[PDB]
């Protein structure tokens, strides 16, 4: 529910087109378009609450891959790297440094 | 470890039980479980004479 208007256009003109376009056009004249399709906070909380049901329900299980990438990477390690640590841009630079110096 | 079926066996059971804590599963205990109240009720309703 918006028109060209202009981007200074406030919010509450998608209500007032929200009135005008449907009451005035054949949307509702002629039940083209339902009333909950006409409102965009329908739109807005049908994929609000629909988003968040997504969340509670698959969000959990990606701790499965995480663990098993963490396995897959400490599996590694154990077999060629048993002293490999988060050995990251700083320790490794770190140890390199030392060794230089010495 | 190497060449010793233990390793495999531990391997593959921790790839188990992750998969079984995967998506799979997870989805179903959100789509069947909260519905077997009222198969529990559908029971009950079964098992009385009424009906028959």
């Amino acid at each position: 529910v918006t028109g060209k208007g202009n981007s200074s256009e406030s919010i509450e003109a998608i209500r007032e087109y929200e009135e005008e376009f449907f009451q005035n056009s054949k949307l509702l004249k002629t039940s083209m378009l339902k009333a909950h399709q006409v409102t965009t906070r329908n739109l807005s909380l049908a994929v609000s609450d629909c988003f968040w049901k997504m969340v509670r329900e698959s969000v959990e299980q990606q701790a499965d891959s995480f663990k098993a990438t963490r396995f897959n990477l400490e599996t590694e390690w154990k077999n060629n790297y048993p002293r490999l640590r988060e050995l990251d841009r700083n320790e490794l630079f770190e140890k390199a440094k030392n060794e230089i110096l010495d | 470890a190497t060449d010793r079926g233990s390793e495999s066996d531990k391997h593959f059971r921790k790839v188990s039980d992750k998969e079984k804590i995967d998506q799979l599963q997870e989805e179903l205990l959100h789509t069947q479980l909260k519905y077997q109240r009222i198969l529990e009720r559908l029971e009950k309703e079964n098992k009385e004479l009424r009906k028959l």
